């Protein structure tokens, strides 16, 4: 949402090679990823 | 291009000792003064230029199948208005029924 | 409060010194010797580091805040 | 899948297989060493290297061109296409601006208009001095005014070129292209520069 709200205010300024397009989609794609940390409820939840 | 008086046809364009002359196919011949310097032209990206989104950025408040946004507009003071993303920069545009829309136009 | 306060000065110098990281804003790329733009006053260790050095960072921004603004504008435009 | 990046179902085992040449093919990559070894160690270096070595060519930073069948005089008051008549008011602040840069004897009948997209201008970090020193080191047989560069929104940047005799004396001993023909064509060699 943070990454819209950026967005939203101009404040997402591409790199150089990069549409705001590409950049936009490459930032939320990044931003949308399970950390390593979904495990810890799911281990809690099973006895191995 | 030249319409020629006389039939109303397109007239052939061609080049003289420093002069645009139109030729027509019956025989009538004129010679362009300022608007016929022409030769030719190229306007890039087609696909995000402001007069492209004239009209869906006219209807855009209309539309019921826009993103809404829950901002006040400063002419009506309607507390939601109209967000649209247009181009490859992802410009965001905001609108109103009352004719208001960002970036002042 | 204070979290986004903080959020909110990093998120902006970080946009700023992502923009101007190859981008010099003398025009062109950036010509770096002496770990030093000759063009600007970057510095190689202030593009990816805000918080070691603070007083150069608020310096270099300070001088081109300006004209980094005008561009950001220029760009969300048209 | 993207072009330029298309490595979906069997595209590049073809490309091999297939022995298809340099020009076919739609996932073409290079990988590049710096040459010191120090430069290599910091990331900085290695990042504007790598924006130095990107295709910009002069397309990409028109947002729009016209071809003109004009000819400029400092003096003589010439015809000028009606809606590009306020160029004018730049052109005599480009002639007191640069004393060395007279117009030649030799221009011929067809003038180049071009309107620089300014947004493009800043996301690649592109000045306009650097375009017209690269226009004026491939094309000697042209001559190229422009206006100033403008920080204020609402105001273009105009790049004028105009094509000099020396540019159909090239080659006009084959008669099979008339004069329109050749400058379309100089056109699309000063825009793929
Ligand atoms: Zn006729
Ligand atoms: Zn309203
Ligand atoms: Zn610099």
């Amino acid at each position: 949402e943070e990454i819209n709200n950026r967005l939203l205010h101009g404040d997402i300024m591409p790199p150089i090679g990069l549409t705001t397009h590409d950049f936009y989609e490459k930032l939320q794609l990044n931003a949308l990823k399970f950390p390593d940390r979904i495990l810890k409820p799911i281990m809690n939840s099973i006895n191995p | 291009m030249k319409i020629c008086k006389a039939c109303s046809s397109c007239m052939v364009r061609t080049y003289v000792d420093g002069n645009i002359i139109f030729r027509c196919s019956c025989g009538e011949s004129v010679q362009g003064d300022s608007q016929n310097l022409l030769v030719s032209s190229k306007v890039y990206h087609t696909g995000e230029m402001e007069d492209k989104y004239k009209i869906f950025i006219k209807n855009a408040p209309f539309d019921p199948t826009n993103c809404q946004i829950k901002k006040d507009c400063p002419n009506c003071h309607l507390d939601y208005l109209t967000q649209i993303c247009i181009g490859s920069q992802k410009i965001i545009i905001l609108v109103c029924r009352c004719g208001y829309m960002s970036n002042r136009g | 409060k204070k979290v986004q306060t903080a959020l909110k000065a990093s998120l902006e110098f970080n946009t700023f010194y992502a923009f101007y990281e190859s981008r010099c804003p003398k025009g062109g790329l950036h010509d770096f010797q002496d770990k030093k733009c000759v063009k600007c006053g970057l510095f190689t260790y202030i593009i990816y580091d805000h918080l070691s050095q603070p007083e150069l960072v608020h310096d270099y921004y300070n001088n081109y805040k300006d004209q980094y603004d005008k561009e950001k504008m220029s760009i969300r435009s048209i | 899948v993207a072009g330029g990046t298309n490595k979906s179902g069997i595209v590049r085992p073809q490309e091999i297989f297939s022995a298809k040449p340099v020009e076919a093919e739609q996932s073409s990559e290079m990988l590049l060493r710096l040459k010191n070894p120090e430069v290599e160690t910091n990331k900085t270096y290695a990042q504007e290297i790598a924006n130095s070595i990107e295709l910009i060519t002069f397309e990409r930073l028109i947002l729009q061109w016209h071809l003109l069948y004009e000819t400029y005089s400092s003096t003589k008051k010439n015809v000028m296409y009606p809606d590009f008549a306020s160029d004018v008011e730049w052109m005599t602040d480009f002639l007191e601006n640069h004393p060395l840069l007279q117009p030649p004897e030799d221009i011929a009948n067809w003038c180049i208009r071009l309107e620089l997209n300014k947004t493009t201008m800043i996301l690649k970090s592109i000045s306009l001095e650097s375009i017209i020193n690269s226009l004026r080191a491939k094309h000697p047989n042209t001559y190229i005014m422009h206006s100033v560069e403008n920080t204020a929104s609402g105001i273009p940047i105009i790049i004028r070129i105009y094509l000099r005799e020396s540019a159909f004396r090239r080659s006009t001993n084959t008669r099979m292209a008339t004069d329109e023909k050749i400058a379309v064509n100089v056109v699309d060699k000063l825009l793929n520069s």
